């Protein structure tokens, strides 16, 4: 499924996710995108950041949702 | 203080 | 010297299920505070206890707050997450009206603005 993710000034980028995949699979997938550390990123969806060890269908994040990327 | 309201009578959001 | 927060006002706390509102007669308050990451979180306090026990960060267009016509006994307003069906209900408990059109403004304001 496709999903967005998008600073609050920056770029968007799409990404290719299944409902499966962790937190730190799409860190991960930001970072081959837009050579961005995984230590570096805080993701955040309707109001809540976003744990490592979880799954994107933990917080019921569907196909087209923007995940907003917070940086250090 | 002044009494703040009572609370609301439940609603239907649908 | 301390961070203040951006807009607060005396609110509690309503919950949907099913269909149905029904209120929390617990006395909160919501506030809005930019913490010093720039991050803007919504936030709701028991102001009996103290306790921050509602806190979410806020990006621009992920939100809406908005009087509910359909509660005609209270001035009830929703956080409405555009995107899907998350929903946040309140209901003002300042004694008198004449700041709650500004405080929704202030909210709506703070919430999607960069």
């Amino acid at each position: 499924m496709q999903i967005f993710v998008k600073t609050l000034t920056g770029k968007t980028i799409t990404l290719e996710v299944e409902p499966s995949d962790t937190i730190e699979n799409v860190k991960a997938k930001i970072q081959d995108k837009e050579g961005i550390p995984p230590d570096q990123q805080r993701l955040i969806f309707a109001g809540k950041q976003l744990e490592d060890g979880r799954t994107l269908s933990d917080y019921n994040i569907q196909k087209e949702s923007t995940l907003h990327l917070v940086l250090r | 203080g002044p009494q703040e309201p009572e609370p609301p009578e439940p609603f239907e959001y649908i | 010297p301390s961070n203040k927060y951006l807009v607060e006002f005396r609110a509690g706390k309503m919950s949907l299920k099913g269909t149905t509102v029904t209120p929390d007669k617990r006395k909160g308050l919501v506030y809005i505070q930019q913490t010093d990451d720039s991050l803007i979180h919504f936030c709701w306090k028991d102001r009996t206890s103290g306790n921050v026990e509602d806190d979410l960060i806020i990006f621009p267009d992920d939100c809406e707050f908005k009087r509910v016509p359909q509660c005609p006994s209270g001035r009830v307003y929703v956080l409405k997450f555009k995107a899907g069906s998350k929903r946040l209900f309140f209901w003002m408990q300042e004694p008198k009206t004449d700041q709650d059109e500004e405080h929704c403004r202030k909210v709506n304001e703070y919430l999607n603005n960069p």
